C-alpha cells in the first residue's frame, strides 16, 4: 500500500525492509496515514 | 462472421443515410459499398433454422443496384432502397436468432449455423464494411488475437451466493461466533458476528475474513467500499448449515476497525487498502481477500453495558459488516452487466423457441449457475453469442 | 423535425471536424453539406420564443459559404467558420427550448413552435442529412409503421408508491396478516408478514402474493432478484390505512420459501422462476407477479422457540421479502432513466422559464405522476420533447 | 493535446475501418489522415518516461506510406497496415502513461512529459483529425470557454463522510437527539433521532435539518429520493463525540413528515420540492437543503403505546430519515462515475509504477481527499489527466 | 502446423533418400520439395525458446538448392544435403520442444511458439508436401471439421481408483457386503462380496452392480472378459471408509453366475452379453454396466459346508469377481496408450526444463488428474501436444 500510493525511494524502501528506525522515525515524523495507522495497530495489539 | 457484421452496419447505415432530399455527396460511399454488398451477394441461396421451433426458411438474393446518378435523393430512391433493406434485415435477423440458438463444444469460436459457416467464406470478404463496434473490435482482435477488453458497469461477475460459516458452535446456537455473506451480481456485503462480542477473544477483539474468487480478473475496477452490511443488520432465523434446527441471531451493528481490503491475482497481492472506506481501485485481480475485526468498546454507557453482559445469556449478538460494489471495470472476457442487453437477448431467442438444451451451456443460461463453471469453452460459446447478439441489436431493438 | 436533427447533426460535426490542420478531404462531404445548408437556410426569417420567459427572438442568415481552394485547413478558416457555427448553435438551442416548452391535445408528434413548422415545410427537406441517433431512428420507425425500440438501463417504469394491504386485522393490531410493498423507479420490495408466523395457517404456510401492473410493456429486461426485502426489515410505526390510529411493526426475517415469480404479457405467463434468485430474464411482460410462502420452521431453537409462541401476545412480527430490481431493459415507449439525461433537460428548459401548466402534462413535469396515467396523447407529446431535447443535447450541455 | 487524440484517432479508425476486402471508397479519406500522420511522425525521436518505475524508452519512424493504387484492400495490405499501427499504439500509450503519471501545481493544463510537449508543436498541427469524443470536445471549449458540460451516471460528487450531531445530550447518553448522516458517492442518507419521540418539543414536532454542499455546481441532475434512511435503522452502539464512550441507538422508524428539499446555488433557491419523493431534476443546484420533521402520531395504538411513554427510561428511539441518490448530473468540471473508468486507469497508471506523490494531487489520487479540496489547480490537472487516459481507452484497453 | 508436419516429413524423406548410389528417378519429386522448401526457408529469422530453462535459440536460413543434374547420387551430393539436413533437423526439434511447453486457456488449437505462429503464416503456406500420419490427418479432418478416429491398443480411458463400498456395514465389521474395484489403465477389476455367502438375500442369490463412465466414448473396442477378478481374491486388511479402523477380507472365490455386461451409449442399450466370456465387442459406448450375482451353492460337501454356516462368526467370506481389459479401442479423441509414446515425450520434454505448471494442465501432466477433468480447452491443447510430439518423433527419438 505505501510504495504504491506514497511512492518511494529506493534508500527508504530498503531501509523500512530492514525496520531502520532512522526511517521509520521519519516517517513517523511526516505524520503519513498508512504508517501512523499501523503503529496504532500495534500499539493497540499491546492491549494484554 | 466479421462478414455478418458488415452487412449489419451497412443495412443500418442503409436505413439511416439513405432518407429523402439527402445530398448524394453524403451517401456516395456508402451507395457503392452498398452495391457491392448487392452484387457479391447475388446468387447465393441460403438456409437458415431448423433447430428448436425456429422454422426452416430459404433466403434468394437477386436485386438491383441502386441507382448513382442522382444528385439528390427522392422518393423513388429511398422506397425502392427501402424494399431492399427490408429483406435484408430479415435475412440477417434470422441467421443471427439461429447462430445464437446453436452450440459447439470444440472449436466454439468458429460458426456453426452453414448460414453463417457460407458467409464465412473468401467470396463474401468483399462486404468487410468497418469492424468499429466494442464487440466486434474484441473479436477481431480474439482472432488477431491480442489483449482484448470490454468495460463493463457493474458486472455480474460474482455468482449468487447467500451463505455463513460458524467458527464457533454448538446445538442450543445460543453462544456463536462466524461470518455470513451474500455475493450477487457486482455486490459483496459480508457481516462477521459473535455473540459474546469477543469477551474470551484474546484482547477483545475477534478477527474475521473472507476470500470471494472471481472466475476472471477484473482490470482497472472502480470498488465502493462502506461499512456495515445493510441484510445483515436485522434480527433474523437462519436454518442451521445441517438443515435440521434453525438459529436466532439479533444484531447490535458496530464499527468495523482496523478493515483491510486486499485484492490478489493468482495470490500475487496486487493492490492493499487499510483503513480506506469510500471508492477505491483495483488495477487487476482475481480474488478480494477482505478483513475486518470485531473490538469489544472498551469504556461503555450503561445501555450498551446492560446489552453486552459478560454472563451466558447474549441476548444481543455484536455483528460488523462490509459492503463492496463492483461500480465498473474492463474484463478480459465478455461477462453480463446492469447496462448492456446481450444476455436478455440471447436467452430471449433461445426461450421464444424453446432450443433443447445444448451440450455446454447450462438449462435456460441461468447466469449463476454459467458463471459458477466458466470453463474456456464456454467463454468462447458465451462470446459467439454476445457478438452475435450485438450485430442483431444494431439492427432488431 | 428530421431537418432539425440534420442541422444539429451537421453543426456538431462542424464544431468537431473544421479545426487547424485537419486536411481538406477529412471534410470534403461535410463542407458541402454545411454549404447546402447555408445556401437553403439564406434568406428566411425565423422567430422563437414568444412563450413563458422565453423571450422573443428573431433570426435571419445572410452567411457566405465555406472555401475550398486550399489543400489543408488553417487558422483563418477556422476563424470564419466559427463565426458561422456559433449563431447557428445558438438558434438550434433557441428552437429546441421553443419545441420543448409546447404541447398539444390533439396531434402531439405534429411539430409546435411555428419555426419547427417552417422547417417541416418543403423547401428545408434538402438539408436532411441522416438519422443515426437512437432517438431519430426511433422517430423515423415509428412515424412510418415499424417497431421502435429504446434501450434503458434502470427504467423508472413505477411509478413510486409505498404502501400495504392487510388480510387479517382489528383494531389493537396485535394479529396481522399482509403485505407491504414499495413500488419505486426500477425497484419492487414486497414484504408480507405475519404476527402469528403461519402458527394457524394451513399446513403451517401462509401464501403472500404481489401483482405490479407496468403501464407499458418491456421487453428483454435483466433483473436482479434477491431475498429478504431490506427497507421492511426493521420496526416502524406504521399510519393505519384510514389513518385513525398508528399500529407497530417489528420485524424477525425468515427466508421466503418456494418463491415463484411469473412474468406475464397481456394475461399469459411468458416467463416463470421457482426459487432461482439472482440474475435472471424476462423477455415480455406487462405484470410481474411474485408469490412467496411464510413457512412455520419445523424445528426449531429454544431461542426462536421464544420468538415464536402458541399464545396470542405476538411480540415479534415473522416477515419475509423479496426485492427485484430491473437492472436494464428495452421498451417500445420513451421512459426516464438512471443513464439517459432528458426528462431532466426538458423539465429543466420548461421551469427555468417558467413555462405556464399545460393540458397535457402534469404541474411541473413530475414523473410519479405522468406515469400514474400514461395516455396516448401524453405518450406522444412526451417522445416529441425527449427527441428534442436529445437533438439539443447534440450541442447545448 | 489535440494532436495526441488526433494519433488515437486516426489509429482506431485504421485498425477497424482497414480490414481485408474492404473497398477503397472506404477507406480513402482515412488512408489520406493515415499518410499525413506518417510524413509528419516520420524523420523524428521522442523519449518517453523517466519518472518512477516507468522506464525509459526512445520511438524513432521511419515507416512507408499506405498504399493507394488498390480499388479492394487485400490480406498482404493488412499485414503493413499491422507492422505500422502496433508499433503507434504502443507509442501512443507509453505517451499518454507518461502523461498521467506527472503533474504541475500551476499551468497544469499545458502538457507535461516532453514527448507530449513536442507533439505540441507547429510540425504536428497537420495531424489534427477530429475532436468527436465528449472529452477532447469539452477539453477545446475550456480551453476558449463556451459553456460546458460532462454528463454524467450516478457521480461521486459527495466525499465518504458518516458522522452525526446531537442538538441534545448527555454525559449518560440516555435521552439524545439529533441527526446522522451518510453521504457517499452519490448517496446522501440522513436520519434524524428523537429518543423521546418528540415528547416535549412545540406541538410535538421535532424539526431536523441537514445542509451538503457540493464541491462544484451539478446542472440538470436527476434526484431519487426516497424516505426511510437504510443505514440508520438497525441499532447500533456509536463511539461518543468526544470518543471517551459509546452510546446504544435503538431506531423505530417513523416516517418524516412535511419533508422540505431545496436545491440552492449561490445562496438563492433554485428548486424546491415538499413531500414529493420517487425521481425530481435540480435544474442548477450547489447545495442541498433537507428539512424533514418527527410529529409524535396523535393517535396510538397500544403497541405504540407501550413502545413510548412519558417517563426518562425510552428503550426505543423514535426516528425519521431520507435517502436521496444523484442518479445522473451535468457538470461543468470533471468527477468520477460509476458508468466511467478513467479514474481508475489514472490511478493504476500511478500505482504500476509507483510515481513519487506530487504536488498537487493527494497520495494514492484519493478521490475523498481530492473531491474534498478540489481547488482550481486541482481541477486543471485532473481534466488534463482524465482527457488523456480518454485518449488512451480507444486503443488500450 | 501442417507446415511443421511438412518440414519433418521432407527432413525424415531427406535423410532416408538422399544416399549414395541412389537414382535421380527416385529423389528427384524429393529434391523439387526440398528445393521450394530452401527457397521458401532462405532469408527467414526464427526466434525459439524462452519458457522454462529451454535456452534462447536463432535460426537463419541461407542454404543453396540441390543439384539436379546428376544421374546417380554420389558421395559430395550427400554432403552437402547432409550439412543442410542436421541443421532443419535441429531447427525443427526446437520448434516442436518449443510447442510442447506452451498451453493456452484460450484458442488451445492455434499454435503457439512464436517461430511456429510465423510458420503459419502464408508465406510458408508452399511447404504443404504430405499429411500422412493419423495425428497430422485427425488435425487436418478436424480444422476441416468433420470425423475423426485414432485407433489405441490398451488405452488409458480409466483413470486410476481403487475404492469399494459396502451395502452392509457394522462397526467391527464383522458382516459385510458389498463391491470393491479397481480401474486402472484399460482394467476394471470388479469384486462383489458378501460375508453370509447370500443367507437371508432373496432365493439365495445377491445382486451385485457396477457402473464405470468414460470420459469419452470409445469405439469398435475388442474386450477381454474373465470372471474371478484376481487382485481381490486373496486375504487383505481394508482401512474403513473415514480411515478409522480397519477391517479383514477373506476370500473365498465363488463363480460369478448369470453375469450380465451391458455397453451404453448417452444412457441407452449398445451392446448386452450374459455369461458369455472371452473376446467381446462394444460397438460404440460411453459406460459399462457389470452386473453379475453371487449365488449360494444349494448342494455342499463337507468342506464347502464348513466354510459358509448359518452362525454368526463368517470366518470366510464369499466373493465372485469380473476383470474387464480394453484391448483396443477407437476414440474421436486423443488419449495415452501402452503402444505410442507421445504422452511421454511431452512429460519428457517438460520435465526435462522445468516448466512452470501452466494454466491448463494438471501439474506434472500426471495423466489420472489429466483424465479424470478431461475438458474440451484440454482436450484442445492435448491434441495440439500430442501432434506435435508425434511429428518431433519423425526425426528425433
Amino acid at each position: 500500500n505505501l510504495n504504491d500510493n506514497y511512492g518511494i525511494t529506493r534508500t527508504e524502501a530498503l531501509n523500512l525492509i530492514k525496520s531502520n528506525p532512522n526511517m521509520l522515525r521519519n516517517f513517523i515524523n511526516q505524520n503519513n496515514p498508512i504508517i501512523r495507522n499501523r503503529i496504532e495497530q500495534l500499539i493497540l495489539q499491546c492491549k494484554l | 462472421m466479421e462478414v455478418l457484421y458488415s452487412l449489419s452496419k451497412t443495412l443500418k447505415d442503409a436505413r439511416d443515410k439513405i432518407v429523402e432530399g439527402t445530398l448524394y455527396s453524403n451517401v456516395s460511399d456508402l451507395i457503392q459499398q452498398f452495391n457491392q454488398m448487392i452484387v457479391t451477394m447475388n446468387g447465393n441461396d441460403f438456409q437458415t433454422g431448423g433447430i428448436g421451433n425456429l422454422p426452416i426458411r430459404n433466403w434468394t438474393f437477386d436485386f438491383g443496384l441502386l441507382g448513382t446518378t442522382l444528385l439528390n435523393l427522392d422518393a423513388n430512391y429511398v422506397e425502392t432502397a427501402r424494399t431492399t433493406i427490408e429483406y435484408f434485415i430479415d435475412f440477417i435477423d434470422n441467421v443471427c436468432m439461429d447462430e445464437m440458438v446453436r452450440e459447439s463444444q470444440r472449436n466454439g469460436v468458429a460458426p456453426q449455423s452453414e448460414a453463417l459457416r457460407k458467409l464465412a467464406g473468401i467470396k463474401f470478404k468483399r462486404i468487410n464494411f468497418n469492424n468499429s463496434s466494442e464487440y466486434i473490435e474484441n473479436w477481431n482482435l480474439q482472432n488477431r488475437r491480442q489483449r482484448t477488453g470490454f468495460v463493463f458497469h457493474k458486472p455480474n461477475i460474482f455468482p449468487y451466493s447467500a451463505s455463513f460459516t460458524l467458527n464457533r458452535s454448538q446445538p442450543m446456537h445460543d453462544n456463536l461466533m462466524g461470518t455470513m455473506w451474500l455475493n450477487a451480481g457486482s455486490e459483496i456485503q459480508v457481516a462477521g458476528f459473535d455473540y459474546s462480542c469477543a469477551l474470551n477473544a484474546p484482547a477483545n477483539i475477534q478477527q474475521f475474513e473472507h476470500i470471494v474468487q472471481l472466475r476472471r480478473a477484473l482490470t482497472t475496477a472502480t470498488i465502493t467500499l462502506l461499512p456495515d452490511a445493510e441484510r445483515f443488520s436485522f434480527p433474523r432465523v437462519i436454518n442451521s448449515a445441517d438443515g435440521a434446527t434453525t438459529w436466532f441471531f439479533n444484531p447490535i451493528i458496530l464499527r468495523p476497525n482496523n478493515v483491510e481490503v486486499e485484492f490478489l491475482l493468482n495470490g500475487q497481492i496486487i493492490n492493499t487498502y487499510q483503513a480506506r472506506f469510500g471508492t477505491i481501485v483495483a488495477r487487476n485481480f482475481d480474488t478480494i481477500r477482505l478483513s475486518f475485526q470485531l473490538m469489544r468498546p472498551p469504556n461503555m454507557t450503561p445501555a450498551v453495558n446492560a446489552l453486552f453482559p459478560q454472563a451466558q445469556p447474549f441476548q444481543h449478538h455484536a455483528t460488523v459488516g462490509l459492503t463492496l460494489r463492483i461500480e465498473s471495470a474492463v474484463c478480459e472476457s465478455v461477462l453480463a452487466d446492469a447496462n448492456e442487453t446481450l444476455l436478455a437477448n440471447v436467452t430471449a431467442v433461445r426461450q421464444e423457441y424453446a432450443i433443447p438444451v445444448g451440450p455446454v451451456f447450462p438449462p435456460g443460461m441461468n447466469w449463476t449457475e454459467l458463471i459458477t463453471n466458466y470453463s474456456p469453452s464456454r467463454e468462447d460459446n458465451l462470446q459467439r453469442v454476445f457478438t452475435v447478439a450485438s450485430i442483431r441489436s444494431m439492427l432488431i431493438k
